[PDB]
C-alpha cells in the first residue's frame, strides 16, 4: 500500500538562530509529494535503508517500541539497536544474534539470544514521552549516517481526524535529539512491535535536494519549497521569494548527461628498469 | 599474462641451487604459486605451494628438510632453493600461478616455461 | 578557510592567516568597485 | 591493535594541552586546520580521541588523503580532517618478541572515513564458497607483526593518537583555562564570549532560543546574540 | 594421503572418434579441486577443465569433462590431430596435492 | 541582444570547479540581471 | 561538447494561477530537446509533450501553451513577434 | 601551471591545487566583468 507525503518531514538544518530571514540550504531530505510506504497491524519486514528514512506513526498506546539497524542482522557484523523501555532507552552498537521472532512487559531478550564485544552503551530518559483520547500521538522521526556518525531528530502533534488515517497536511519541523559517535556500516532495517496477546506507521527515503526555508520573527521555520520540484517552485527558488510576478523569467540551463566511461592508453607491457637506477654497484 | 623462469644450470653434488619466477601481467598481491618438478619422460610431481601476501608454504612430506619457498613482493618474484642436490634430483622444475584480476580464476591456469638443473659431475 | 577574519585569527598563525586574509580583503575590494562604478553609470541617467 | 581501535569521549572538562609537549620528542606533531600553539584559546565541542598502534615507516600513512594498505583497509581519515596528530617511537614497552598486535591484509573493498571493521572471517578470493576452512582461494584476514628489537627504525613499534574536534562552538563543553570577569553591560567593552572576540555593547535581549540553539546570527551572517555561559541570558551585541 | 589411478595407459582411436578418460580416487575429493590438464611433448602443460565441470577460458567445446565423488571423466567430441597428447589430473583440495599417471592418446 | 552562461564559461566542464565557484558569491546573479536591463531596453528604443 | 541550452518560465503571477509554461531557447522542436528519459539536469521536470503543447517559433520551443489565430495586443513578451497571455 | 582545469587537478593535489584553480576563476571573472561595463557604457550611445 502507498500513500503521498504531502510537504512532510523537514528538520532544522543547524544550529543557529535565525529571524524574519529566508535561507537557502542543501542537505539530505524527504522530497515534496512523494511515494511512502504504508503498514497496518492489528507486519515486521526488513526493509533497505538508503541514504536515510523517514518514519512516522500514528498511534495510541506503544504497540510500537523500537528499532533494530544493521547490515546483516546476524551475529558475525555489528548493527544497533533502540529499545525505549517503561522508563529509559537503550542503545548498544554491541554484536548480537538477533531472534526471529522480535517482538517484545515481555521478554527483552526475547529479540537476541547472545551478545559478545558490546562497544558502545548508551541510557537516558526515553524518547515515548507523549502527554485521554479526542486525539492521536503523531510521532516523527528522521535517521542519517554520515562519516561515523547517527543522528537522531524528532517531533510529534496531536491529530484530529482519523477517518482517511493518511499523513495530514500542515507543517511542522523536527527538532534535533542525539548525536551518535557510532562506527558501523548500516544497509537493513527493522522495526521492533510488541504485541501483548490499531497503529499504522509509514517509511520514506531520504535524497539530496535544495530548499528554500522561512522563519517568522519568533524564529520558527513555518513555511519551505522544493528547489527542484517543478518549474514554478524553481523560479521561486531562484527569485528568493515565495511570491512571482507576471513575466518571463530565465532560471537555469540543461545539459544531457554522460552514460559511461573511456580509456585509451598504448597496448605495451614492460617495465622499465629502475632496477639499476636504484640498486646500482658504483654511483658516478 | 605469463611468468618468465630463470635459466638453465648444471650443479655438483652436495651443492645448493635457487630457481626463480617472473611476475607480470596480473595482479600479484591476492595470488599463489605452486612448483612442480617433472623428470624426463615421467609423471609430474608435487614440491609445494606458497600464498604470496601472507607467506605461509606447505610442503611435501618427501621435500620437507631441503626446500624453502619464499618470495618477494618489492620485484615481484617467487624464489626456490634446493638443498644437499643428489642424483636423483634432475629434471625440469615449473611454476604456476592462477590469473588473478579481481578475483582469482580458481585453478592454475597461468605455467612457466619451465627451467633445467643437471647434478652431475663432469 | 571561513569568512569571520577574528575567527581566521584566533585559528591559524600569522606566518599561515594572511593568506586567508589576503582572499577576503580581495574579495571585499571587488565589491565595493563594482558598486561604485553602478552608481557612476546610473547617476549620468538621472542626470540626462 | 590497527584493525579495532578505540576510542574515548571528552567532556564537560577544563582541558590544557601544555602538558602533552612534556614528551619524548614527538615523531609527529601535526595540526591540519589550527594551529598547535594557540589550542588554549579555543572552547570546542566533543573532543574525540581515538589510539591504536602500527609499525615505523607507515606513520606517514595517517593522513588526509593518501593510499596504502593501512589507509584502505584498517584507518582511514576524511578529507576535511580538523584535529592534531601524535607518535611518539615506544620500543621500550611493546618489544620483546611480542606478537598480539594485529592487522587486516585482505578485504573485498576500501574502507569508508571513520569506520571499524571488526569481523574475523574467512576471505573467499574465488567464485566458489568456503565452509569456514582454509585452502586454496580460502585464506585468513588478519596478521600479526612480531615487533622483536633490533630491527631498525622502520620495523620498529610505534603508538599513535589522533585527536578529532568540531570546531563550531555550538553548547561548549571542552575549553582551556582561562579566568572570568564579572560582565558589564550598556559599555562599549572589548568582550571574549567563549571564543568571539570583538567589541560591541551588551544588552538584555528578547528572543527566545531553543535548548539547543546556542548563538544567532544575522544576513551578513555575523554573531548578533549570545547565551552567556554561566548565567544562561540572551545578550544583544552591537 | 589421496592416491588417484588414471586409467587406461594408452588409448588409440583414430581421428573423429571419441575420447574418454578417467581419475579414480582412493578416498572421496571435494568436486570443488579438480582439474585435468594436456601436455605437449617439450611443453608445459595447460589447463583444461577446472573444477570438474567448468572449461577455461579460449578452449573448444569439444572438451567435456564430467562426475563426482570418485569418479571423473573427460570426453572429447572429435578427434583432430592436434590433441594427441599426455593428459594429467590433479586434485587440490588436502594437502598433499597430488597429480596422475598419464593417459597417452595416439592415433 | 546577448546572453551569457557563467558556469559554462569559467568552469568548462569541470565539476570540482562549479563546486568551488558557488562559493565566491552573485557575481553571476549580477551579470545576468545587467544584460537583461540592457536586452529589455533595446526593444523599448524601437518601440519609441 | 554535449547539447545544452537555456530555459525560461512563463508565468501569470502566483496570485492568479499556478500554470506555466517552458521555453526552451534556441532549439528545436521536433527532437524533443528534454529527451525525457536522456539523464539531464532540470531532473524532475517531466512536461509530457502532447498535441496542443509543442508549437516551435524562432526563439525556440515552447511548450505548454495553445497557439490560437486570433489577435491581441502583447501581454507577455516572447520573442519574434509571438507573446502570450491567460485568457479563456 | 596551465590553463586546462582538468589537467591541474590531474597532476597536482587538492591541497595545492586551490591555489591555481583561484588564479584561473578570478581571472575569468574580471574578463567578465569587462565586457559587462563595456556594454552598459556603450548602451547609453544608442539610446542617446
Ligand atoms: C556495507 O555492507 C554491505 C553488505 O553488508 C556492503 O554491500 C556490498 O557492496 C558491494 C559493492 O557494491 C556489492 O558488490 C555487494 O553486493 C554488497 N553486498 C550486499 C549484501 O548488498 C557494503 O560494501 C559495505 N560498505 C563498506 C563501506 O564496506
Ligand atoms: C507510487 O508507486 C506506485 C507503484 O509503485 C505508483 O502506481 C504510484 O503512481 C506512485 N505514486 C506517485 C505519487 O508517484
Ligand atoms: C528500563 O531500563 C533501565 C535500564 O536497563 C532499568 O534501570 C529500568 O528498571 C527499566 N524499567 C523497567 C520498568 O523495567
Ligand atoms: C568478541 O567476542 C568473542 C567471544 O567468543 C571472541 O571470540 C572475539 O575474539 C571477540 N572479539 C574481539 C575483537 O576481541
Ligand atoms: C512572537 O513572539 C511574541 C512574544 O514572544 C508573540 O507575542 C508572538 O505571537 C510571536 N509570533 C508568532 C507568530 O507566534
Ligand atoms: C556556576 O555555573 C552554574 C551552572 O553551570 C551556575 O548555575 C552558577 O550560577 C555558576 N556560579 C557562579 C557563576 O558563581
Ligand atoms: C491577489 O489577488 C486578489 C484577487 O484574487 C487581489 O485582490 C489581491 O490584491 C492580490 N494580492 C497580491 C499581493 O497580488
Ligand atoms: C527542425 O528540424 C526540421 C526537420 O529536421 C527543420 O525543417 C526545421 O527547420 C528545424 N528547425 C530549426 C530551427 O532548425
Amino acid at each position: 500500500a502507498y500513500t503521498n507525503s504531502f510537504t512532510r518531514g523537514v528538520y532544522y538544518p543547524d544550529k543557529v538562530f535565525r529571524s524574519s530571514v529566508l535561507h537557502s540550504t542543501q542537505d539530505l531530505f524527504l522530497p515534496f509529494f512523494s511515494n511512502v510506504t504504508w503498514f497496518h497491524v492489528i507486519d515486521n519486514p526488513v526493509l533497505p535503508f538508503n541514504d536515510g528514512v523517514y518514519f512516522a506513526s500514528i498511534e495510541k498506546s506503544n504497540i510500537i517500541r523500537g528499532w533494530i539497524f544493521g547490515t546483516t542482522l546476524d551475529s558475525k557484523t555489528q548493527s544497533l539497536l533502540i529499545v525505549n523501555n517503561a522508563t529509559n532507552v537503550v542503545i548498544k552498537v554491541c554484536e548480537f544474534q538477533f531472534c526471529n521472532d522480535p517482538f517484545l512487559m515481555e521478554s527483552e531478550f526475547r529479540v537476541y539470544s547472545s551478545a559478545n564485544n558490546c562497544t558502545f552503551e548508551y541510557v537516558s530518559q526515553p524518547f515515548l514521552m507523549d502527554l485521554q483520547g479526542n486525539f492521536k500521538n503523531l510521532r516523527e522521526f528522521v535517521f542519517k549516517n554520515i562519516d561515523g556518525y547517527f543522528k537522531i531528530y524528532s517531533k510529534h502533534t496531536p491529530i484530529i481526524v482519523r477517518e482517511p488515517e493518511d499523513l495530514p497536511q500542515g507543517f511542522s519541523a523536527l527538532e534535533p535529539l542525539v548525536d551518535l559517535p557510532i562506527g558501523i556500516n548500516i544497509t537493513r532495517f527493522q522495526t521492533l512491535l510488541a504485541l501483548h496477546r490499531a497503529a499504522a506507521y509509514y517509511v520514506g527515503y531520504l535524497q539530496p535536494r535544495t530548499f528554500l526555508l522561512k522563519y517568522n520573527e519568533n524564529g520558527t521555520i513555518t513555511d519551505a519549497v522544493d528547489c527542484a520540484l517543478d518549474p514554478l517552485s524553481e523560479t521561486k527558488c531562484t527569485l528568493k521569494s515565495f511570491t512571482v510576478e507576471k513575466g518571463i523569467y530565465q532560471t537555469s540551463n540543461f545539459r544531457v548527461q554522460p552514460t559511461e566511461s573511456i580509456v585509451r592508453f598504448p597496448n605495451i607491457t614492460n617495465l622499465c628498469p629502475f632496477d639499476e637506477v636504484f640498486n646500482a654497484t658504483r654511483f658516478a | 599474462m605469463q611468468l618468465v623462469q630463470s635459466g638453465p644450470e648444471v650443479k655438483k653434488p652436495g651443492t645448493s641451487v635457487k630457481v626463480s619466477c617472473k611476475a607480470s601481467g596480473f595482479r600479484f598481491s591476492i595470488s599463489a604459486v605452486q612448483w612442480v618438478r617433472q623428470a624426463r619422460g615421467q609423471r609430474l610431481e608435487w614440491i609445494g605451494w606458497i600464498v604470496v601476501g601472507s607467506g605461509d608454504t606447505n610442503y611435501a612430506q618427501k621435500f620437507q628438510e631441503r626446500v624453502t619457498i619464499t618470495r618477494d613482493m618489492s620485484t615481484s618474484t617467487a624464489y626456490m632453493e634446493l638443498s644437499s642436490l643428489r642424483f636423483e634430483d634432475t629434471a625440469v622444475y615449473y611454476c604456476a600461478a592462477p590469473y588473478c584480476g579481481g578475483d582469482c580464476s580458481d585453478g592454475f591456469d597461468i605455467w612457466g616455461q619451465g627451467t633445467m638443473v643437471t647434478v652431475s659431475s663432469a | 578557510i571561513s569568512s569571520v577574519l577574528n575567527d581566521i585569527f584566533s585559528r591559524l598563525d600569522p606566518p599561515e592567516a594572511e593568506v586567508q586574509i589576503d582572499r577576503l580583503i580581495t574579495g571585499r575590494l571587488q565589491s565595493l568597485q563594482t558598486y561604485v562604478t553602478q552608481q557612476l553609470i546610473r547617476a549620468a541617467e538621472i542626470r540626462a | 591493535s590497527v584493525y579495532a581501535w578505540n576510542r574515548k569521549r571528552i567532556s564537560n572538562c577544563v582541558a590544557d594541552y601544555s602538558v602533552l609537549y612534556n614528551l619524548a620528542p614527538f615523531f609527529t606533531f601535526k595540526c591540519y586546520g589550527v594551529s598547535p600553539t594557540k589550542l588554549n584559546d579555543l572552547c570546542f565541542t566533543n573532543v574525540y580521541a581515538d589510539s591504536f598502534v602500527i609499525r615505523g615507516d607507515e606513520v606517514r600513512q595517517i593522513a588526509p588523503g593518501q593510499t596504502g594498505n593501512i589507509a584502505d583497509y584498517n584507518y582511514k581519515l576524511p578529507d576535511d580532517f580538523t584535529g592534531c596528530v601524535i607518535a611518539w617511537n615506544s620500543n621500550k614497552l611493546d618489544s620483546k618478541g611480542n606478537y598480539n598486535y594485529l592487522y587486516r591484509l585482505f578485504r573485498k573493498s576500501n574502507l569508508k572515513p571513520f569506520e571499524r571493521d571488526i569481523s574475523t572471517e574467512i576471505y573467499q578470493a574465488g567464485n566458489k564458497p568456503c565452509n569456514g576452512v582454509a585452502g586454496f582461494n580460502c585464506y585468513f584476514p588478519l596478521r600479526s607483526y612480531s615487533f622483536r628489537p633490533t630491527y631498525g627504525v622502520g620495523h620498529q613499534p610505534y603508538r599513535v593518537v589522533v585527536l578529532s574536534f568540531e570546531l563550531l562552538h555550538a553548547p561548549a563543553t571542552v575549553c582551556g583555562p582561562k579566568k572570568s570577569t564579572n560582565l558589564v553591560k550598556n559599555k562599549c567593552v572589548n568582550f571574549n564570549f567563549n571564543g568571539l572576540k570583538g567589541t560591541g555593547v551588551l544588552t538584555e535581549s528578547n528572543k527566545k532560543f531553543l535548548p539547543f540553539q546556542q548563538f544567532g546570527r544575522d544576513i551578513a551572517d555575523t554573531t548578533d546574540a549570545v547565551r552567556d555561559p554561566q548565567t544562561l541570558e540572551i545578550l544583544d551585541i552591537t | 594421503e589421496i592416491v588417484l589411478t588414471q586409467s587406461p595407459g594408452t588409448l588409440s582411436l583414430s581421428p573423429g572418434e571419441r575420447a574418454t578418460l578417467s581419475c579414480r580416487a582412493s578416498q572421496s575429493v571435494s568436486s570443488s579441486y579438480l582439474a585435468w590438464y594436456q601436455q605437449k611433448p617439450g611443453q608445459a602443460p595447460r589447463l583444461l577443465i577446472y573444477g570438474a565441470s567448468s572449461r577455461a577460458t579460449g578452449i573448444p567445446d569439444r572438451f567435456s569433462g564430467s562426475g563426482s565423488g570418485t569418479d571423473f571423466t573427460l570426453t572429447i567430441s572429435r578427434l583432430e590431430p592436434e590433441d594427441f597428447a599426455v593428459y594429467y589430473c590433479q586434485q587440490y583440495g588436502n594437502s598433499p596435492w597430488t597429480f596422475g599417471q598419464g593417459t597417452k592418446v595416439e592415433i | 541582444k546577448t546572453s551569457v552562461d557563467c558556469t559554462m564559461y569559467i568552469c568548462g566542464d569541470s565539476t570540482e570547479c562549479s563546486n568551488l565557484l558557488l562559493q565566491y558569491g552573485s557575481f553571476c546573479t549580477q551579470l545576468k540581471r545587467a544584460l537583461t536591463g540592457i536586452a529589455v531596453e533595446q526593444d523599448k528604443n524601437t518601440q519609441e | 561538447p554535449c547539447s545544452f541550452g537555456g530555459v525560461s518560465v512563463i508565468t501569470p503571477g502566483t496570485n492568479t494561477s499556478n500554470q506555466v509554461a517552458v521555453l526552451y531557447q534556441g532549439v528545436n522542436c521536433t527532437e524533443v530537446p528534454v529527451a525525457i528519459h536522456a539523464d539531464q539536469l532540470t531532473p524532475t521536470w517531466r512536461v509530457y509533450s502532447t498535441g496542443s503543447n509543442v508549437f516551435q517559433t524562432r526563439a525556440g520551443c515552447l511548450i505548454g501553451a495553445e497557439y490560437v489565430n486570433n489577435s491581441y495586443e502583447c501581454d507577455i513578451p516572447i520573442g519574434a513577434g509571438i507573446c502570450a497571455s491567460y485568457q479563456t
